[PDB]
RNA sequence: CUAAGAAAUUCACGGCGGGCUUGAUGUCCGCGUCUACCUGAUUCACUGCCGUAUAGGCAG
């Protein structure tokens, strides 16, 4: 959607146990449904004082440890779980398998508004910074960088440049404190066009199979294994009705009794992890929500990426 | 007629992190900033058979010829050095705030009846028999939880981390402070008023809890072990796993907070144990009990019916109990 | 307003028994490394005197 005046950096935030559980196809680094709905969260809870508007939000995950372990004999791994309480009788509760992982991200906000001119930058970038620090991030406790070296601090760069070589010059100095991460963006017209050379190939072929093909290793006879462009992730990218939506005070256990429910699905789409200096724009690469609620279709991307 | 809530669901309060341990020497504790990790390794064990025989393989053949196949494993182990008798184990703790205020709650009846409710408390009496408590699991290091069963000195530093440095510093012997007394003292009194004001404010209180054991040279230190199902084929299996963040071993957050928890002396059962962890049917895993059953009118489903719907205010104990599960989080709700 | 909200893996352990890795071997012919320079930028904050002085001045 709309294009972000400012670009505010919440730098390296660490997150403790965070949702490997990305989709029921996926598993990793968490959905950016997480990362957009804690900036809508932000938005909520601080951008409302400050009379600004944070939408918009660029993952770039550092450090990144999942919490499993690789079984003897298997290739493949399972999740590290935690011990839950007993139950009234005393027995062992049965186990609800969830993933935990250890992040360390840098946030990337589209902020715009009225409130850029009638706050300091580094007021509402230390505003957001500490309304942060007691948030999660995809079910994760925000660690809050307690007598380390340093702390670290924000920059809410305002994209409107005087000039473009300086606009090009803070870009650089943004991607430089950014750099040990990998930015992770959305390429769904790779995706499509994937699926349009696999039906070339094979006629009646679904999007889900050529996410698949993206996915894997592809091992070619002559033996040579088929290379891809670049990371290439398969990551939820929104939501896809299976119900009417249901009036606010008519669906049984909400949430809240004011907001109409819908029963949702999954909509896998595929990401790319590139690194932030391969998109030579930084107000790019940010994650936007585009609901279009008539139809269903709740979903996010980053639009405007190439 | 002021049904309860379909769907509620607290936040967690009292919000830890992975106790990292580190290792060096007593009285060079003030420069325990560059103290190396305790790293977890592999070591081999070979055992024979100890476990209970069930009374058809009790048989001297069959006993005789399983202790000559032993099991074999592969533990992870984590000890000090040999030249460091010291254990640091140190963790951050926000306490968030806002302690009453459901994450999710459908009928805003029933909410602003449970703020009301938590607002009459707060004011009746605010968190300072909680946050003694909490304060108290803090200053004894109870989250040292088998690397406290031996120390020859504990020793508890907490620093209140304001804004970019050290606001106010406490220091803690931690063998006086006992595991089961919930006493009086002006610095654990500071403390509890400060994770008061963090319970009660709408901002966090971020600490600095740093806790030295005097252990003994080479000893072994007790991280927290991984609850791993699926082990695999029992050839290259590890049979035991001791969780470490980035090549340094540490203690769970949830093992953390079960012992900031820790507060719970108003169960009904006797306190042959002492305090156990605030639990919704109040239940020790190492007891294999549960406490606080809905046999009796006293688990928290029961009291904070009987509180929030039909005014039936509990004595201060079991309120006190009641605010301290929802200082803990839960997701609660019928169907 | 984050596949939201919540969570104690843990108790114990003997891996050691023993051993000859040996023989044998051509690395080797050949070669243009030149060219041209400011270490000096206050770059030695010195030695001594009068004074009770560390306070302050003075000489070369």
């Amino acid at each position: 959607v709309t294009d972000p005046e400012a670009l505010l950096l919440l730098p390296r935030l660490s997150i403790q146990n965070a949702n490997a559980i990305s989709s029921p196809l996926t598993w990793g680094f968490p959905s950016p449904g997480a990362f957009t709905g804690f900036v809508h969260a932000l938005q909520r809870r601080v951008g409302i004082s400050l009379d600004i508007e944070l939408d918009g939000v660029g993952i770039v995950c550092h450090r990144f440890e999942a919490q499993i372990s690789q079984p003897a004999g298997k290739r493949t791994k399972v999740f590290n779980l935690t011990r839950n309480p007993l139950n009234r009788d005393g027995s062992t509760a049965a186990i609800v398998e969830e993933g935990r992982a250890h992040l360390e991200v840098s946030l990337l906000l589209g902020v715009h508004g009225d409130g850029l001119d009638d706050h300091p930058a580094q007021e509402i970038a230390r505003q957001v910074q500490e309304q942060a620090g007691a948030m999660r991030l995809a079910g994760g406790s925000i660690l809050p960088w307690c007598n380390e070296r340093f702390p670290a601090p924000n920059a809410e760069l305002l994209m409107l440049g005087g000039s473009d070589e300086q606009r090009r010059k803070n870009q650089r100095r943004l991607t430089r404190r950014l750099l040990p991460g990998f930015a992770l963006v959305s390429r769904e017209a790779l995706l499509q066009q994937h699926l349009e050379t696999l039906r070339t190939t094979l006629p009646e072929a679904t999007t889900l199979d050529a996410l698949l093909d993206l996915c894997r290793i592809n091992f070619e006879p002559p033996w040579q294994v088929r290379d891809k462009p670049g990371w290439l992730v398969p990551i939820p990218a929104g939501y896809n009705a299976l119900s009417p939506l249901y009036l606010p005070g008519e669906v049984r256990n909400a949430r809240d009794r004011e907001t109409p429910l819908r029963f949702v699905e999954n909509l896998f789409g595929l990401g790319e992890w590139l690194s932030p200096h391969r998109v030579a724009a930084l107000s790019d690469l940010l994650w936007y929500h585009h609901a279009e609620p008539d139809k269903g279709l709740y979903r996010w991307s980053t639009p405007r990426f190439v | 007629i002021l049904s309860t809530a379909s769907v509620l669901a607290f936040e967690r309060k009292l919000d830890p992190s992975d106790a990292l341990m580190s290792a060096g020497a007593w009285a060079q504790r003030d420069a325990s900033q560059e103290w190396p990790a305790v790293t977890v390794r592999e070591k081999s064990v070979r055992g024979t058979i100890s476990n209970r025989l069930k009374t058809k393989d009790r048989d001297p053949a069959k006993l005789d010829a399983s202790i000559q196949s032993p099991n074999l494993q592969t533990v992870d182990v984590a000890n000090l050095p040999s030249d460091a008798d010291t254990l640091k184990v140190r963790f951050t703790l926000r306490v968030l705030g806002g302690a009453g205020t459901p994450s999710a709650c459908n009928d805003a009846a029933y909410r602003d009846k449970l703020l009301q409710t938590v607002a009459t408390y707060v004011n009746d009496q605010g968190f300072a028999e909680l946050a003694r408590r909490y304060a108290h699991n803090l200053a004894n290091a109870r989250f040292l939880w088998r690397n406290r069963v031996g120390a020859e000195a504990v020793e508890v530093r907490i620093n209140h981390i304001r804004q970019g440095e050290v606001a106010r510093a406490w220091r803690f012997d931690a063998l006086a402070i006992g595991l089961r007394d919930f006493k009086a003292d002006a610095e654990l009194d500071a403390l509890a008023e400060l994770i008061a004001s963090g319970l009660s404010g709408s901002g966090h209180v971020l600490l600095e809890v740093v806790a030295f054991a005097r252990i003994g040279d080479g000893q072994e230190v007790f991280p927290s072990q991984e609850l791993i199902l699926d082990k695999g084929d029992k050839k290259g299996q590890k049979s035991k796993t001791l969780y470490s963040v980035r090549d340094a071993a540490a203690i769970h957050s949830q093992k953390i907070g079960n012992a900031l928890r820790t507060i719970d002396t108003w169960y009904p059962d006797e306190d042959g144990l002492g305090p156990i962890a605030v639990e919704p049917y109040g239940s020790v895993t190492s007891q294999g009990k549960a406490y606080r059953q809905p046999k009796q009118k006293l688990d928290f489903y029961t009291l904070l019916d009987n509180w929030v719907l039909r005014d039936e205010a509990p004595a201060v104990e079991q309120q006190h109990y009641v605010i301290a599960n929802l200082i803990r989080g839960g997701v609660f709700g019928e169907a």
